[PDB]
RNA sequence: CGAAGAACCUUACCUGGUCUUGACAUCCACGGAAGUUUUCAGAGAUGAGAAUGUGCCUUCGGGAACCGUGAGACAGGUGC
RNA sequence: GGUCCGGCCGGGAACUCAAAGGAGACUGCCAGUGAUAAACUGGAGGAAGGUGGGGAUGACGUCAAGUCAUCAUGGCCCUUACGACCAGGGCUACACACGUGCUACAAUGGCGCAUACAAAGAGAAGCGACCUCGCGAGAGCAAGCGGACCUCAUAAAGUGCGUCGUAGUCCGGAUUGGAGUCUGCAACUCGACUCCAUGAAGUCGGAAUCGCUAGUAAUCGUGGAUCAGAAUGCCACGGUG
RNA sequence: AAAAAUGUUCA
């Protein structure tokens, strides 16, 4: 039903300070979604070290952008209130559907 | 630096969706490849104006092409610079 | 060195039952791959097959172990003078390098396939047509009658 | 390069076309332009074309049947 | 089903459900020589089958995904005594010391900068 | 067999035959073949002279040898009277078509030392 | 190799058009809402125009943004 | 179980996968060897032993190494200008020489047919299916996706068959002619792609010279960046080997 | 234990 996207750079993140939200909507709400993995949507750069020549030394970079998503589904539209209203959380795509 | 080169390149923008972009792009079906109709079609090559295909991205703290990056807006050491501060979330060394 | 290095060990070719002729397909190996090359070993083998209704393998073995090399010369110390030391090969290596060699020697008889190469070619035991003859008037030829030693 | 489906006109200089064709050209025009159509219609004229410092007049020749006033000026010089 | 079996060998991971019934070898609704073209692929995977013989009394289902064509039958090789490592543990030193629970952990290696392979550098000359 | 005039080579399938002669080539070839209904795979040694009949005409809708070879001449020639960028550059034979004018240029300008 | 893209433009180089508190900065004074759509000539830069808009606050003077002009202290220089 | 037979439907979370948190390896055990010393060599068990395999980490320092043009800056210098703004041209000459690449010379191959199995990224002025036309490049028409949904998307060597026969050819592809597509206001110098025609040199390379120790070399594709628009370049990914 | 020179001035 909901879809509801966490997506996050860390797991110290995508996975700490999150459960606030999964906790408040049980009782409002009549389910929850534990937190489903996804196919992590990541890069990798490269970016010359030096600032004239020398291309033996590049800074080789990466970069995991975690997805675990939860994704609460309810057919119940009486979570919204302690949902969303009311707790909040920064450094995380918060995305809601119907 | 190079304050002049610069400032120059800062304007073309401006005029890029502002007299040009939609004033130019309004050549429909009889001015392009669909059709052709030589009235519409050489009075709408009559105004050149500014262009963005006389518009490189730039860095926008130098202005130089090479070694550009589009993802961050901004040239080679003007990323490297930051990064390997800190600064920035989760860009890490590669070590996979 | 200081240690032995080899690597990890092929396996027996697995339709005919025999490890020597999967390390010729290695031999004749073509564009990385072992497959183009297994096409021709077996294509080959069948040729022979028809002139040898017994084993066309001992044709290979016989001339192959024939040819027992022996030479190289190198120096060492000893007693306190350096003495310019003309040394031995040892049995086993004298086998390993001698299967290797007659199978090499095919696409250079200026054929059209490696058919008529490696039948021709294989069947003859003591009697070749590939480089197993060709290494036996120099191995004997030098070694210790222009040997000084073992 | 190609004109594309159906054709184009690669206005470029046409200011000046329509004012020299009233009394016809004989007489070098001063052009910075490489570019643009030579037309077969548009002929019997002296243009003084740039190669970036020299404008040299080139008389124009006939049935010119898809061609650039670039292709007709030097470019770099030889030894 | 009664025996089940990862082996995930040279980038492909296959299922294996053993399922009681009779020899046959049933992958993809297919065989061997039927899911691919010719092989030398298919024999090698059928060593462990010949090892003590087995594969007339029991029958398996196979869907191996991914990785190679050589990969696939190395995952295939691999799940198989991971599934008869569990219908005999008697076997189980038999498999272990034969190498056929044993992961090939030679797996192609990434490419770096300034490096045109994983180990490859051009050449120099001056002639 | 030869068409109807000027050899081209035998005992070898159709299409091989047709080969690139002035205006008919690769494309050419099986088109003409497949055009007048006859087998494309027909070496000369299995030519018929009943497939000579229709063999002819396909190949007169096209501007082929001799004929071909001089209209080309005309144009490149042309091109110079012009004295275009293309034009005068043949006067060398420096490259036209991309191509370096720098180096690299063996087969178009002539050799190294 | 610097340069993971040299048509014009970029790009420093060149030839030409053109300017000198300035293309880019700050501050002071003057004039003017900013702007809007348009004409002619020029390669364009631009130069010279035609109409049109009369905003934001006011303590009604004054300002706030911004445009043009004036003037220097200054400014500019991928120059060594 | 159902099935439009298609994981197409419910359904079950087993399973592969996903990805957060763990289990494990420690010469730890077993024998021998060794100054009874440290320690070493075999053995076992295991997915993995004796710096397991692959990254990332360059000491105190040296090279007045490079880089005032990435940027920062001490001094020096230019000041109706070594300043500034614009249009055109150049940076894609050429008479030679060299570096770094790419492509072939062929049947262990080439071509025609059908066919087998991949991994990892890309993306709302975005990727653009579809369906229509276009031989074709591609143009039209237009859905879908904020992308473990939809689009880019279609792996190629490989495989079974058809053939050609070791010819500079059916090899190879340069050169050039003529006609087109597309990005751009616009492609003459100096943009990329396609159609046809023309069809090269080269018959596996001297003296000499280089890399690479294992999934390495070898070989076969694939994607990404850059980028209005220019990869035989760079960066990355797997198949085979 | 396999022949072999030569290095403009200046921190």
């Amino acid at each position: 039903r909901i879809r509801i996207r966490l997506k996050a750079f860390d797991h110290r993140l995508i996975d700490q300070a999150t459960a606030e939200i999964v906790e408040t909507a049980k009782r409002t709400g009549a389910q929850v979604r534990g937190p489903i993995p996804l196919p992590t949507r990541k890069e990798r750069f490269t970016v010359l070290i030096s600032p004239h020549v020398n291309k033996d030394a590049r800074d080789q970079y990466e970069i995991r952008t975690h997805l675990r998503l939860v994704d609460i589904v309810e057919p119940t539209e009486k979570t919204v209130d302690a949902l969303m209203r009311l707790d909040l959380a920064a450094g995380v795509d918060v995305q809601i559907s119907l | 630096a190079k304050q002049s080169m610069k400032a120059r390149e800062v304007k073309r923008v401006a005029l890029a969706d502002k007299y040009f972009a939609k004033r130019a792009e309004l050549k429909a079906i009889i001015s392009d490849v669909n059709a052709r109709w030589n009235a519409v079609l050489k009075l709408q090559t009559l105004p050149r104006d500014s262009s963005p295909s006389r518009q490189r991205n730039r860095c926008r703290q130098t202005g130089r092409p090479h070694g550009f990056l589009r993802k961050f807006g901004l040239s080679r050491i003007k990323v490297r610079e930051a990064a390997m501060r800190g600064e920035i979330p989760g860009l890490k060394k590669a070590s996979w | 060195r200081r240690r032995v290095i080899g690597q990890r060990k092929i396996l027996p070719d697995p339709k005919f039952g025999s490890e020597l002729l999967a390390k010729f397909v290695n031999i004749l190996m073509v564009d990385g791959k072992k497959s183009t090359a297994e096409s021709i070993v077996y294509s080959a083998l069948e040729t022979l097959a028809q002139r040898s209704g017994k084993s066309e393998l001992e044709a290979f073995e016989v001339a192959l172990e024939n040819v027992r090399p022996t030479v190289e010369v190198k120096s060492r110390r000893v007693g306190g003078s350096t003495y310019q030391v003309p040394v031995e090969v040892r049995p086993v290596r004298r086998n390993a390098l001698a299967m290797r060699w007659i199978v090499e020697a095919a696409r250079k008889r200026g054929d059209k396939s490696m058919a008529l190469r490696l039948a021709n070619e294989l069947s003859d035991a003591a009697e070749n047509k590939g480089t197993a003859v060709k290494k036996r008037e120099d191995v004997h030829r030098m070694a210790e009658a222009n040997k000084a030693f073992a | 390069r190609s004109l594309k489906k159906g054709p184009f006109i690669d206005l470029h200089l046409l200011k000046k076309v329509e004012k020299a064709v009233e009394s016809g050209d004989k007489k070098p025009l001063r052009t910075w332009s490489r570019r643009s159509t030579i037309f077969p219609n548009m002929i019997g004229l002296t243009i003084a074309v740039h190669n970036g410092r020299q404008h040299v007049p080139v008389f124009v020749t006939d049935e010119m049947v898809g061609h650039k006033l670039g292709e007709f000026a030097p470019t770099r010089t030889y030894r | 089903n009664q025996y089940y079996g990862t082996g995930r060998r040279k980038s492909s991971a296959a299922r294996v459900f053993i399922k009681p019934g009779n020899g046959k070898i049933v992958i993809n609704q297919r065989s061997l020589e039927q899911y691919f073209g010719r092989e030398t692929a298919r024999m090698v995977v059928r060593q462990p089958l010949e090892l003590v013989d087995m594969v007339e009394k029991l029958d398996l289902y196979i869907t191996v995904k991914g990785g190679g064509i050589s990969g696939q039958a190395g995952a295939i090789r691999h799940g198989i005594t991971r599934a008869l490592m569990e219908y005999d543990e008697s076997l189980r030193s038999e498999l272990r010391k034969a190498g056929f629970v044993t992961r090939d952990a030679r797996q192609v290696e990434r490419k770096k900068v300034g490096l045109r392979k994983a180990r490859r550098r051009p050449q120099f000359s001056k002639r | 067999a030869r068409i109807a005039g000027i050899n081209i080579p035998d005992h070898k399938h159709a299409v091989i035959a047709l080969t690139s002669i002035y205006g008919v080539g690769k494309t050419r070839s099986k088109a003409i073949l497949a055009a007048a209904g006859i087998a494309e795979d027909v070496k000369i040694s299995e030519l018929s002279e009943g497939q000579i009949d229709t063999l002819r005409d396909e190949v007169a809708k096209f501007v082929v040898e001799g004929d071909l070879r001089r209209e080309i001449s005309m144009s490149i020639k042309r091109l110079m009277d012009l004295g275009c960028y293309r034009g005068l550059r043949h006067r060398r034979g420096l490259p036209v078509r991309g191509q370096r004018t720098k180096t690299n240029a063996r087969t178009r300008k002539g050799p190294r030392k």
